[PDB]
This record gives structure tokens, C-alpha cells and sequence, in this order.
């Protein structure tokens, strides 16, 4: 019936004075736009069909054409920012928000989806969706005693669209919109479906990606323990956003970092720092670096959980970017730690993998490492054991690499190197 | 869904 029409036939049907002919043509458009290989989005836009679809969204008397037009417009809005803009410019936003009230759940769902694509374009369309009043009717759809009574596809779409209203920066979402949405995110974060949980963690990870005030809004809602629990999930689509959220939170104040520690996050990091997915290992090492930048009692909890040998491990062998995060974790540790903690770090074997990384072609990591070596030499000075440390660096081949760096290109490198040789290797 | 910012309905 409606399989593989031409754009010309769709146009002729939508321009007929016959609601049923329009409905068949609109469904044909939906099927064209639903095919996976090169949907003719631009031809549909050039044919002037968007204003027609938008008007069909408002035909309460004909719910099937509401659905078909909602689906067609959803897939146009899923394209480039220029294609999403065409949908917005046709007035789709208020029309989709009206459809959130629809008594047909498959139509309400499609309006949820479309608004997610529009909001997902970026900050401007996200805030415009919010200004048109989308948040109240979206949250109303979740005002049930038990989320389990909703179809899980429906619930996944809602969670995903909410996550897009939490997404993006410059600017971040309006504070009052974030406060409005957070209680529902907290509830969704306790729902058993893996996809809902993942999308909820993504939303939280967006909201914690910013200044300390934004982090605080989230931490104050009490979700850190649930995030730590989700950090231990077996589904990697859950672990990835949960870990990103935890990592964002520990970029905050030392008190916010402490709530991640108190919730038990450090117990999960033996697995995360050896995780076979390179992105998880990198994000976990980054997170560790922002914990070793904290107080001495927080460094001490990293020590107590046995995580220093795991940092030595990733420094010794991992993807290069992970190793660079490990280098940072060590430079922060040595910068803020006590003498005892630095002594312990050396006893765990940090020196050799640290030197081995001076061979790398990345001048920033060379700076980070040289800074770490100075910090350790300073702790040795305080113990009068500068010489044991010089001997240890020399035996593993580190001296060779440091003089090689006397004649390095970057100026910060060669001045830090010379200083080290002048002072400790005379 | 997950971290996709846009997605069509196939």
C-alpha cells in the first residue's frame, strides 16, 4: 500500500483535499524516512512537507495521522542541525508538547521522542523546548505509583528525552529546570531496567559536568550511594555513565569528593583500574587523579584500599592516555601527601614505570613526571635519603633519560631536568 | 538510547 512511494506521489497525496489520502501519503513518507539507508530527508524538506506534518499533529479527530506525522517529523529532527531546525521552524515544538497530553500512549511516546531529538540538538533548542513548557507534561507522564506499570519502551524514551534536557553546556540548563527534573531522575535511578538506569546515569553525568554549585545540586539529592552501586553493575552501558558521573563529582570540593569515598567507591576500583575496556580504565584513572589531589586523609584512604599498587600497574602498562592520567594521579599524590605516604608510594614500585614513561613523545606527560620526581626528592631530602633515591633512579635507567631531557626542545622540560641533575646527580 | 543525542525510529 504505502511501501516505497516517490516524493512526488507523497506530495500529490498530502495536497489532496482528502484526509484519508493525506493519511496514506503521510504514512508513505514515514516509511521512506524509516528506512536505514539514506532516508530522503532533504527531498522531503524541499517539497515543503514540514508545515503539513506539523498541522497534522493537531488533528485530534484523526489520531493515526497525528502518529504518522509525529513519526515522520521525529526522523527528520534526528538528522543534521539544519534538518532539526527545519522542524522547529515549522512550529513543531508547541504542537509536540500538546501531544504529550494525548490519550493514545503510542502518540504521546512519539511526541516524547521528537522533543528528545530537538532538545538533543544543542543548548539553544534545549532551552527553547523548556521555554515552551515541555518539562511539566513530561514529568506528569511519570506520575504513577509504580514505574513498572508503564511499558518499558515508553519509559526508556521518556528517560532518554529527560537526559537530553539535562545535556550540554555554554550554557548549562536553567537551574530551575534542573531542580524540577532531579526528583524524577532520582526515582528513575532506582528503576530496575538496564537502559533506564544507563540513561539516568547519563543525565546525572551531564548535570555534574560543571562548577561546584551544579555538582552540589546533585550530591544534595543523595544519589551518590546509588551511583556507587551502579558503578559495580555488570552491564558496561551502566558502568560507563555512572563512572563519568562519579568522576565529575570528584572534580568538586573536598567535601563532595569525601561523599564518594564514604559511599564506598574506592572498593570498586580494583576492577575498574584493570577493566578490559580502555575507556573505563582511562576514566577510572582520571577519577583517581582527582582523588589524590584531595586532602592527606583522602590520599590515606586510597592507600588503605590498596589502590597504590593498581596505580603502579596502570603506570607500568595501559593505553597511553590512561598512563597519562596515571602520571597525573602520581603528581597530585606526591604534591599533597605526607612523607610517609610518599615513602610508601616508592616502596610500591613507582620509580621504574615513572622513568620508563620519560621516553614518551608527549611533552606534557614529561612535565608531569618531572614534577612528580621533584616532589619525591623533596620528601627524600626531609628524610636525608636523597642518595638512596638517586641510586634507585640511576639503576633503572632513569638518569639516562633525564640527561637526554637536558637537551629537550620545550623550555620547561630542560630547566626542570637540569635542576634535577644539578641538585641530585652531581 | 544511552548517550546518543539524536536517534531515528526505524
Amino acid at each position: 500500500g504505502t511501501v516505497n512511494w516517490s516524493v512526488e506521489d507523497i506530495v500529490k497525496g498530502i495536497n489532496s483535499n482528502n484526509l484519508e489520502s493525506q493519511l496514506q501519503a503521510t504514512q508513505a513518507a514515514r516509511k521512506l524516512l524509516s528506512r536505514e539507508k539514506q532516508p530522503p530527508i532533504d527531498n522531503i524538506i524541499r517539497a515543503g512537507l514540514i508545515p503539513k506534518f506539523v498541522s497534522f499533529l493537531g488533528k485530534t479527530d484523526c489520531s493515526p495521522i497525528q502518529f504518522e506525522s509525529a513519526w515522520a517529523l521525529t526522523n527528520i529532527a534526528s538528522g543534521t542541525s539544519e534538518q532539526t531546525k527545519a522542524v522547529v521552524d515549522g512550529g513543531a515544538i508547541p504542537a509536540f508538547i500538546s501531544l504529550l497530553a494525548s490519550p493514545h500512549a503510542h502518540i504521546s511516546e512519539q511526541a516524547v521522542w521528537a522533543l528528545g531529538n530537538i532538545a538533543g540538538d544543542g543548548s539553544a533548542f534545549r532551552d527553547l523546548v523548556i521555554k515552551h513548557g515541555a518539562i511539566d507534561p513530561l514529568l506528569a507522564l511519570l506520575a504513577v505509583p509504580d514505574l513498572s506499570t508503564l511499558a518499558c519502551g515508553y519509559l526508556r524514551n521518556l528517560t532518554w528525552t529527560l537526559s537530553n534536557l539535562c545535556r550540554n553546556k555554554n550554557p548549562a540548563p536553567p537551574l530551575d529546570a534542573v531542580e524540577q527534573i532531579l526528583p524524577t531522575l532520582v526515582r528513575l535511578l532506582h528503576h530496575n531496567d538496564p537502559e533506564v538506569l544507563a540513561d539516568s546515569c547519563w543525565a546525572i553525568s551531564y548535570l555534574t559536568d560543571g562548577p561546584n554549585e551544579r555538582i552540589e545540586m546533585v550530591v544534595k539529592k543523595g544519589v551518590v550511594p546509588q551511583l556507587v552501586k551502579l558503578l559495580g553493575a555488570t552491564e558496561l552501558p551502566i558502568v560507563t555513565p555512572a563512572l563519568r558521573a562519579i568522576g565529575n563529582i570528584v572534580t568538586g570540593t573536598d567535601e563532595q569528593t569525601q561523599k564518594v569515598i564514604d559511599a564506598g567507591a574506592l572498593a570498586v576500583f580494583p576492577s575498574l583500574l584493570t577493566n578490559p575496556k580502555t575507556n573505563i580504565q582511562k576514566e577510572a584513572t582520571w577519577t583517581m587523579s582527582n582523588i589524590t589531589a584531595g586532602r592527606q586523609d583522602q590520599i590515606q584512604q586510597v592507600v588503605n584500599h590498596g589502590l597504590v599498587p593498581f596505580l603502579v600497574g596502570v603506570l607500568s602498562k595501559a593505553d597511553f592516555k590512561t598512563q597519562k592520567e596515571a602520571a597525573w594521579a602520581i603528581t597530585n599524590y606526591t604534591s599533597g601527601g605526607t612523607v610517609e605516604q610518599i615513602v610508601y608510594l616508592v616502596h610500591c614500585g613507582i620509580i621504574e614505570p615513572l622513568m620508563n614513561l620519560l621516553s614518551a613523545k608527549d611533552t606534557k606527560i614529561i612535565q608531569v613526571i618531572l614534577d612528580a620526581i621533584s616532589n619525591i626528592f623533596q620528601a627524600a631530602e626531609k628524610l636525608g635519603e636523597t642518595e638512596k633515591l638517586s641510586i634507585m633512579i640511576e639503576e633503572c635507567g632513569g638518569l639516562d633519560k633525564i640527561e637526554a631531557l637536558q637537551r629537550h626542545e620545550n623550555e620547561s622540560v630542560y630547566k626542570a631536568s637540569l635542576n634535577l641533575i644539578e641538585k641530585y646527580f652531581s | 538510547t544511552l548517550g546518543r543525542n539524536k536517534r531515528p525510529r526505524l
